Order: C-alpha cells, then structure tokens, then sequence
C-alpha cells in the first residue's frame, strides 16, 4: 500500500487520498485536485454512502477528442445534482465548473462531508 | 467540543476555532450573482457566488454586501455565507461546535434576535454567546482597563473600559468606516479622469486604498507638498494593463475620518469622538483611559494613523500627562483573537447561551444573556 | 435518431451528423440556371443547378449566391439547397433527424422566423435549435472564455465570452468577408489587364484568391518589395489555357480586412474591431479576452493573417500584458464541429425546439428558445 | 460690454449673449473631413467642416464629435468650433466680450484648467466664468430650492440644491444620454433589417429617434400592445427615398434610461438615481427636493417622460407625500437661459475670472473662482 509524503500536501488531504484509495476507487487517486476533475471518482464514492447513481447519464472515461471538456462538465454537474437533492448536502456556491476547474476549497468541502456520511 | 469564533464583519468574514491565535478563514462578506447571458450549456447551474469565487469572476457578476454599517440588510445572504463558512472554509458541523459571533454596540435589538433565531433554528448548535467587538479587541491586547476604537468596514465606535467595567453612557457609534472611505475615493478619482461605477471596480478602488492610501500627519503640509512638488505621485496598474497615477488622493481619502465634512457629514473627527467619550467618563478613570488607546479593525491600517491619533489627542489633552496609543500589528484580527481567548476560558463555558435556554426563552434570551 | 448539423453559410454549406468530427457534405451555396439556347434535344430538361453541378457547368449557366452577407434573399433557392443537402448529399429524410443550423449575430428576426417556419412546415422534422456561429467556434476549440473572430463568406463578427457569459453590448458585426475580398481583387485585377465579368469567372477569381493571396505582416514594405522586385509575382493558369501573373494584388486584396477604405468603406479593420469589442467589456475580463482570441472561417486561411493580427493587437495592447490568438487548422469547419459537439451533448437534447412547441407558438418560439 | 453665454454641449452648441431669452447660435458640435477622392479641380480647398456644412455634406465627410460624454478629447476640433461660433455664427470679437461657459459635475479638473487656459490664450477674453449646467437650469426656472436632473447628449446628472445651497455629497453623474440611446436604437434596428453604420447615418438614426421615439408609461403593456396590435408602427422616409417602419423600437430606445441593463450597464434607472440623490440629502430638505423636480436637456424631449418620471417617483415616494414634476418647454435651452440670467446680474460682475487673475495664478485660478 502507498504510504508516502508528498512535497506539498496537508494532513487533511493525505487523509482524503488514503480514504478514497482504501475504499476501492477504480483509478489510483494521486492528486485530489487533478484526479477529481472528471467527477467519476465522486460518483464511485456516491454509491458507497448509499446514494443511488444513474449510470446511463454518465459519460464513460473514453472521451472523444471533441467536446470532452463538455462531457466532463456535464459529469460534474450531474454529480452536484445527485449530491444536492436526494443526498441532502450543504454545498453553498459550489457548481460543476468548480469541480471541473479543481477548486480546492469546494472539493475539500465535498470530500470531508462524503467521509462524514 | 471546540468552540467556533466567527467574527463576521461588514467587509470580511473572520472564522476559526477557540484557542487559535489567528482565524482560519478570511474571505470577503459578499454574494455575487451573474448579470450577463450564458449561451453554452452545462455552466449556468450556479446562481450565487459567496466566497472568493465572487471576487475572481466579478466581471460577469454583481457584488452585494449583506451587512451594511454593521447592520444586516439581507437575511437570506447570511444563510449562504454562514453555510459557506461552516462547510466550505472551516469544514465543521455547527451542531457540534458552539459558535461565538461578534456584534457592534448600539445595534438595534431585532438584528441580534433574528441572528440568534436563524443560527439556532438552522445550524442547531449546542450553545452560543454574543460579544462586543471592542471588548474582544481589549481581550486580544490583554487589558481590562482602556478605551478601544474599533474601526472596521461599516462601524467606527469607542468603548471605554475601566477594571473590566464598561461605561454605556460613554459609548457611541459612528457610521463612518472604510466603505465610506472607498466611496469618497471613487468620488474623488473622477478628478483625474479615473471613473469607477460598477461594483467590481469598487474592489479595485479598495485595492488602491490598501496599496496607495495613507494618513497625513499634517493635512495642509501634505497639500502644499503635493501641489508644489510631485514626490507624492504613485502609480497603480489596472487588471487589464492600464496604469493610473495619484499623488493627492492618497491622503485625501483617510482624512475623511478626521474631517467627516469631506463626505458632507456633520460628525466630528474620530480623535474628537474618543476625546468626548473619555470626557463622558469619570475624572478618576480618565487618567487610565488616556494611557490605554487600543486600535482595531481594517480601517486602522493606514500609515501614519497612530501618530495622528497621538498628536490630535495630545492637542486635546490637558497638556500635563502623556498620551499613549496602542496599535498592535494584529489589529485587523484583534476581535477574533479576543473572541478565541474568551471562548477558551473555562469560566466562559457557563456563559454560553445553551439551546435549552433558547427553546424556553425565544430569541430574546440573548438580550439578558449578553 | 441522430442530429443533423448543417452550417448554411453564404458561400459554402457544411452539413453532416452530430458526433462526426467533420461535415459530411461541403458544396458551394449557389444556384445555377441556363443562360444559353439548347439546340440538340435531350439536355434542356434540367431547369436549375444547385450543388457542384452548377460549378462544373458554369460556362453555360448563371451563378447566383442566394445567401448574401448571412442574409436570406431568395427563399426558393435555399429550399432547393436544403432539399439537395438532405436528399442527395446526406441522403437522409429530415422528418426523423432533428437539424441544428447556424446563424450569424445581428441578423434580422424575420430571417430566423421564416426559416424556422419553412423547415418545420416543409421538412417536417421533430425538432430544431439555432446556434450562433461564434458560439460553435468556441465549442470547437473546447473553450469557455474568449472572443471569437468568425469570418466566413458573408459575415465577420466578434463575440466576447468570459466564463461562457456573453456581452451583447460588446458584440458587433462587420459585413466584409471573402466575397468582398474577391470583388476587390476583381477591381484591382483590371490594372494588369485581366478582366472577368461573368459570374462563372467570379469563381475562377475566387480560386485565384484562395491560392495566391496572403496577408502581409507589414503592408507598406511589401509595397516596396513588390514595386522594386519581382519575387512576389505568382502565376495562375486559366481553365482555358491562359496564364495570368499577379505580384502586388496577392497581398493588396487581404489588406482590405485591415484597411476597409480600399473599397471606400468607412469602417475600421478587424484588429480594431476586436480591440473595441474587448474594450467594451468589463476591465477584469479583458485580460482573459485578450488571452483567448479565437479566429474562424474560410476567410482566415490567408498565410500570415495570425501574425498580422497579433502584431496589431500588441500595438493596441497596453504593452504590459500578453496577446495570443488561436488559429486551429479546422477553422473552416469550426462552426460545424461546434454544432456537432453541441447536438451530441445529452443535456442539449432538452433545448431542441420540438415541433409541438412550434405548432402552438408559431415561428416566434425560435426567438424565445434561441 | 455684453457677456457671451455659450453652452458647449456634447451634441449641440448653444451660443448667444447675456440677457437674451434664447441662444443665437445652435449648431451641431461636429467636425467633418473628406473621406473620398476629389477628381475635379477647385473644390478641395476646404479640409474641415465645423457647423451645419458638416451636416449638409455628410455623405462625403467623416463626422467626429469632439466632446464625448461632456469630456474634452480633441482640442483642435473645439478650437475650430469656438472660432466658428465666435466669428461666423455670432460674428463678435471674444477679446471684448467676456465668455461664460458651462461644465458638467464630476468633470476632471484638467479639462477645466485646459479650457480656461485656451480661452485666456487663444481668444484672451477680458473675463470669464465656469458654472454648472444644473445651477443654470435652476436659474432658468427661477428657483433656489430643488433637485435638477440634466440630461443632454453625453451626461446625465442629479444636483440637489436647497435655498441656494448645493449638496456635493448627494451629487452623482451618469454617462447615459441621447448619444447612447441613439446607439441602442441602432443596435436594435438590425432586427427589422435596417442597417446604418456610417457616421453620416448616425445623424439619420438620431433624427429617427428624435421624431419617432417616446417614453412608455408601462413597458410591459407597450410590449403587449406592440406584439398584439399594429397601431404602434410608424414610418420614416430616408433621404434617398427609402421608407422604414418601426413599431416596437420607438419605446424600447428611451426605456434604457430607466433600464440601463439594455446596453449591458450595471447602473440603475434615472428615477432610482434621483431617489438615491434625494435620500442622500437631509430628511428636512427632502420635502422641498421632492416637490421641485426640474429637468432639462434634449434627452428630456421624449413624449411621456414626465408621466413615467412622476409614476416612478410616486412608487419610490413614502406614499404619504406629494411629488411635483417640472418640465418646461425650454428644457433644451434651460442651461443657456440660466447662464444668460446669471451673467446679466449686476452682482455676477465681480466673480468674472479676469485676465489679471489668470496671469498670476495660472489655469488653476478657475478652481478657486469656480
Ligand atoms: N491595508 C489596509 N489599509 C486601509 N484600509 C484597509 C486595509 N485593509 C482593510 N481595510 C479596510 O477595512 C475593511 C475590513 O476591515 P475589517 O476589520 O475586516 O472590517 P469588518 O470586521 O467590519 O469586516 C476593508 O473592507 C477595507 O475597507
Ligand atoms: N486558402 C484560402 N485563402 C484565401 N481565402 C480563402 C481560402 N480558403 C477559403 N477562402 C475564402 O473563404 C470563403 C469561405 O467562407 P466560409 O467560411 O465558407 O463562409 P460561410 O461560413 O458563410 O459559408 C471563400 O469564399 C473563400 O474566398
Ligand atoms: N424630440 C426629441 N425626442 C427624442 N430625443 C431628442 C429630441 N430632441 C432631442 N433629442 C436628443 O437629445 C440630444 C440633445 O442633447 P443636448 O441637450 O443638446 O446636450 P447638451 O445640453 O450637452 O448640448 C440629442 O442628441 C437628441 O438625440
Ligand atoms: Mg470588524
Ligand atoms: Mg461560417
Ligand atoms: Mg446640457
């Protein structure tokens, strides 16, 4: 199992990464703000906190070279929508573009709450 | 249960945990909404911008301050702002952390009651307390006797304290602070051809404040120097690459504090305000109040403010005993530091407004418990 | 089933299916009719020529560009062109394919209304949507912020976009494009003794322009190079065997883009138009607008156009910050690529103008939905 | 001798003599230069067109407005305009007649200093003075208490005055006037297929706006009337014989005054600006300020502007107090009438900025004397 200290990383982000790695995410999350931009890992974490996910609305990791950014933004928007209504999260001012652009504050605000559930 | 110390001011929001020496979250208290039209799909899902996202995308957003002159105008917005503070910035559950919030003196009671009701019925904390910003600023300085001039974004007030005893009859409140200074700066920038109207440009004007404005020790001498020479001219670069230069408005804006008539106000200067506050106190305690002048707030960050305070008060002094001005480098977070110190005290643990007291006394319990 | 993406331009028509990376059908937007007398029986049964058959038989036909400056002049002609595109080029029945078409900004509303009414009432499609060519250009580049310089055969326009939010007040349209450049080359070709009057010869001169014309980085020294030397001379062979030579008209023709006064036009160059469009936006978004300049269309195919564009903007820049312009090689089909991307999006399927919406709201539903 | 009262506005120049009831010279403030090639000898001796000769020959001239939003940008053009209005329009020597000009509030000081230097050095008039347009508007109405909302061609500003005392802190300037309305009308005219892009066509668009636009009492009811019935359509004939018809753009153009978001501006409507200005004043004088709402300028010539103004203030009024609108028929020349009245006063003869005051104090004497 990977137990290493990065050059720049708080203990909170290390706990986040270790939690998602130990929970069995399909990719290997090495950076929080560089691997969650596609919102696929967030969707994978969603069913493990008993939040149903409709995979027919999810774009697969194979992305066409045209409109891939639009597909990733759609995935982030769907993840936010799934977290809001049926999941009852407190995410004020957080949108799909924030997760797509890797906003650290709003991404940490979502992951720590995911471990809360 | 680590107590929360959230000092939400008119301009900035200061939040953190009791025991820390510095707030963990310092973001402007703004709510941003788009004013343009989005053409592509998948991006217009966000309706409001609360934290620094409003500051970053301010070009396509309109900025509104939910707190005006230490008085709430838009109660819907603090729900968003407080949820942001609790979940995005601090990332803690309010239901487990009792939160200490601050309030300016001579604030209408409905504000405090509605704020207590909102925070209890939405965030469901175990307990609460409301402390005055000036008292916390004295807690940060480790004093029990003195007069604190708290000048933040909307409220400038003086609170004299002697041996831990306050004098409400000697406490006043001046609604002249950094926001009015920014308004004056925008008004006077049109003299050089620099026009700023949109709310986004107000942030640039506040940046010009914080990078170019200073308090003149002698106003007429600085006018003479600016009119005769050109050494006071300073250049500022706009975000789009344009460069503006100001040499006189640097000290004209902060002088509105000493000369409220600059924005057409009949009030006197802050030095005169604190002198009158001390005159409202006992003659036996005026000696200690002159020797303890503690500053706080972002408005006290102009260069030369402390020397001008000393000069003006000594001019108003009986000319026999010395004047002491205290301007710690942590003035902007003195209220938060004092709140953290107070919430960390074991004696203060019995002063919290527990939820069972609220459930039986309504929002009015804060009036008797604070 | 699948969405049709057809870019009905003034000169060329780009058509295909959603999800494709390039339009399937690209033929000139012309309508050809005979202008001679048939003497042998068996060839006069064809009344009009729509696709490439008009171009191939142009020696005995008159060529009409029905779409002029992105404005519809002859509705029966685009009826024929759309029937051709749907049945002979794409060979798909419109009644089961929702079709996404493109439209230039600052286009009269009657155009969009009549086009919506016609294509629902003639082609009986289930749904429609109308996208902007500049928006689809940014879709092709995969960008959400920047100003688009789309210059096709009829319309050159700029649309500033920051975080996807467009500024209608900063959007302006210029009616100078490749057709006007071909006409100016026609006007300046008579200096060397080359005369072309027939609309068939218009396509020949357009072909000459698409091959020998280029944008000069510096125009006045190119004047000296062409007048003093012969290295800029280039030869083109006419279809009937004759060969013409142009050395100065190669780069004088594209200069009308930056010098509209060549044709007696009072408007400014494309660089100045882009500069004014950026300056009409918010100061905070101007940095990103400069940092993202997208050009598109077949008119942007002249060699050296991007270098001249960046040099002119840098001269117009505040000289402190950086300028770069995106010049992809799919510029001629960027609008179609963006249309395919948009129509392929799952979330875009809800904004198709359903035929039941049309049947109850008239042709005016297209204004509310687009 | 006789003082000269010249109102150098953004769009029109009003000139005459002190004491007169109407200006003697009213010509557009434009400078025209040829934009074509002269091929017949003996006609190209004229290079600049200042007065109505620029308006009459605009088909071959480029029209430039020297004044932009009441701010001076081209100094040679206004020197030509002043020479014209002094020697051909009024045909009087400036060196003998003191000249009284007007100036908008929140105008950069360099403008006033340079203009003062110009008319002490180019025309070297014996005396001069600079007064605010709003003050002259109150002088024309014969009032000493009230708020003045002046809207000309470049500047719209509110100036409240109580018993002859002005309140600078309640004065703000909005850069939205007839020129911006003409630009908006041109922008919305392309919806009907009417395109006018040259500077000569700008005057035609302005003429159409003047003779066909009106202020809607209720904007949404007018939307419904225009979209339902055709009684709002009106016809205008172009100089070449073409006739255009507009039914909805008539009242969409003036609505931008109350809805600046039409042109993408974050500012509020003129009614809200006046409400804020009155609220920025003392509550004791607000009673007289509301009952004295004096407007002036060519922008106040739209039909129904007074009724909409009254309705908006009444909606913004405390609902218990009376509002009065003053819209004299001489609003377009109210500034000039007030200037003539002031310069005809015997008491005003001592505030003239004499030549000797300038010769000792530089151009800065105007700031002290005005
Ligand atoms: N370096 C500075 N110089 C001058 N003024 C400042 C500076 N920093 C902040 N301010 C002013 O103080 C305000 C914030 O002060 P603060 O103590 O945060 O007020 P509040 O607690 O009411 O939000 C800012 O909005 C600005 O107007
Ligand atoms: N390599 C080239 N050099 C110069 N001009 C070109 C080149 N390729 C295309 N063009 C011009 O661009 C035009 C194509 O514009 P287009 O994008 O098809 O307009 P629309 O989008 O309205 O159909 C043609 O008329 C042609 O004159
Ligand atoms: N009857 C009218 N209806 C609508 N607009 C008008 C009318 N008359 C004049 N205007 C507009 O008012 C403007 C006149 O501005 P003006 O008051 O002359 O400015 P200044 O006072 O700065 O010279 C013109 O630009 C014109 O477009
Ligand atoms: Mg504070
Ligand atoms: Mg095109
Ligand atoms: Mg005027």
């Amino acid at each position: 199992i990977d137990w290493t200290l990065l050059e720049g990383e708080t203990r909170e982000e290390r706990t986040f990464r270790n939690w998602m790695n130990s929970l069995g995410v399909n990719p290997h999350v090495n950076h929080l703000y560089a691997d969650l931009q596609d919102a696929l890992v967030i969707l994978q974490l969603y069913e493990r906190i008993k939040v149903p996910v409709d995979w027919s609305k999810v774009n697969k990791p194979p992305y066409p070279k045209l409109g891939a950014n639009m597909k990733k933004l759609e995935n982030c928007n769907y993840a936010v929508e799934l977290g809001k209504h049926p999941a009852k999260f407190s995410l004020v001012g957080i949108g799909g573009q924030d997760l797509n652009d890797g906003n650290q504050t709003l991404t940490l605000a979502l992951v720590w709450q995911l471990m809360r559930r | 249960t680590t107590a929360l110390v959230c000092d939400n001011g008119s301009g900035l929001v200061k939040a953190g945990f009791a025991g820390d020496d510095a707030p963990r979250a310092v973001f402007p208290s703004i709510v941003g909404r788009p004013r343009h039209q989005g053409v592509m799909v998948g991006m217009g899902q966000k309706d409001s911008y609360v934290g620094d996202e409003a500051q970053s995308k301010r070009g396509i957003l309109t900025l509104k301050y939910p707190i005006e002159h230490g008085i709430i105008t838009n109660w819907d917005d603090m729900e968003k702002i407080w949820h942001h503070t609790f979940y995005n910035e601090l990332r803690v559950a309010p239901e487990e952390h009792p939160t200490l919030l601050t309030e300016a003196p001579l604030n209408p009671k409905a504000n405090r009651e509605k704020m207590t009701q909102i925070m209890f019925e939405t965030f469901n904390v175990p307990a609460m307390y409301v402390a005055i910003q000036a008292v916390l600023s004295l807690y940060a300085s480790g004093r029990t006797t003195g007069i604190v001039l708290d000048s933040g974004d909307g409220v400038t007030h003086n609170v004299p304290i002697y041996e831990g005893y306050a004098l409400p009859h000697a406490i006043m409140r001046l609604d002249l602070a950094g926001r009015d200074l920014t308004d004056y700066l925008m008004k006077i920038l049109t003299e050089r051809g620099y026009s700023f109207v949109t709310t986004a440009e107000r942030e640039i004007v506040r940046d010009i404040k914080e990078k170019l404005c200073y308090v003149a020790l002698d106003f007429e001498n600085e006018m003479a120097t600016a009119a005769s020479s050109s050494s006071l001219e300073k250049s500022y670069e706009l975000p789009d690459g344009q460069v503006i230069t100001i040499g006189n408005e640097r000290f004209r804006c902060p002088e509105t504090l000493f000369q409220p008539s600059f924005i057409g106000m009949e009030s006197a200067g802050i030095h005169e305000t604190t002198y009158n506050s001390i005159m409202k106190c006992d003659i036996d305690i005026r000696k200690d109040l002159y020797a303890n002048n503690v500053m706080s707030g972002g408005t006290t960050m102009y260069p030369g403010i402390a020397d001008r305070m000393q000069k003006e008060i000594t001019a108003l002094a009986p000319s026999t005993m010395k004047i002491k001005i205290i301007a710690p480098p942590e003035r902007k977070y003195s209220v938060w530091i004092g709140g953290s110190i107070l919430a960390s005290l074991s004696t203060f643990q019995q002063m919290w407004i527990t939820k069972q007291e609220y459930d039986e006394a309504g929002p009015s319990i804060v009036h008797r418990k604070c």
